[PDB]
């Protein structure tokens, strides 16, 4: 189920909004630009703050941008719960991991962010 | 100077008939 | 395999190349000149600091100045992890099984 909360339903910060929205957008928006200065896309992401500042909100906005992005050109935004990969069996938990990039890397290309 | 209860892990485990 | 590494790339880390050459390089280079002194050559090295102060880097330069430094050499990357089942069996046989892989290697002449 696609979210219906967009860039534009955020207010309040005009300047992590522009920070995440250039690090998701900018890598792939000039990719010849980025590899004439040898800069690859940043790897990692993370948020912090007080619970309840709009952290899920701009997580939903982002999967929002990407999905119009996609339907321009669904499953590239992948969603986890944070103890949900966690099994009771000893080795199921890393397998799990390891599958999941591993699919995530699939359908990685040089203009489809994952 | 602390006490601590246990979660298990359950190992895989298969016959057959 | 890891290409498109050397120590040309890791900066500020004299000493500490020069020792992982003295302990894993020279050893191979020289075999004879060990056996003369009768001086056993290190069998591990392990490599422990602050995060992100190139532990890899200096391996994966180590991994590619050894088949360069030489005038066909394997080197097996493994992580703790991979090597978990969960079923009782295949816990161990993975690990002697790898191990036994490194010594046929080794039988070859390939240092591993
Ligand atoms: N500009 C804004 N800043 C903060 N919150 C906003 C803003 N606009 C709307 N909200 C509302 O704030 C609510 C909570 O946002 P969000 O779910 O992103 O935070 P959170 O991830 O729950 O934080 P935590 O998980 O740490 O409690 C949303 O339901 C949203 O309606
Ligand atoms: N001279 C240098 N020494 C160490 N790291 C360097 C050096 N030059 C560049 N780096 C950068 O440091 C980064 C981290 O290197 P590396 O992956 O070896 O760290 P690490 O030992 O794996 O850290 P950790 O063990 O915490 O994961 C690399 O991406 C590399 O680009
Ligand atoms: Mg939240
Ligand atoms: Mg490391």
């Amino acid at each position: 189920e696609v979210p219906d909360v967009s860039y534009a339903d955020i207010g309040g910060l005009s300047r992590q909004i522009e920070q995440i929205r250039d690090a998701v957008e900018l890598p792939f928006l000039h990719k010849e630009l980025y590899r004439e200065y040898s800069l690859r896309p940043p790897k990692g992401v993370l948020l912090y703050g007080p619970p309840g500042c709009g952290k899920t909100l701009i997580a939903k906005a982002v999967a929002n941008s990407l999905a119009k992005k996609m339907a321009e050109v669904k499953s590239y935004f992948l969603n986890i719960k944070g103890p949900e990969l966690l099994n009771k069996f000893v080795g199921e938990t890393e397998r799990h991991i390891r599958l999941i990039f591993q699919r995530a890397r699939e359908k990685a290309s040089e203009g489809t962010p994952v | 100077g602390s006490m601590a209860q246990e979660q298990t892990k359950r190992g895989g485990g298969g016959g057959d008939d």
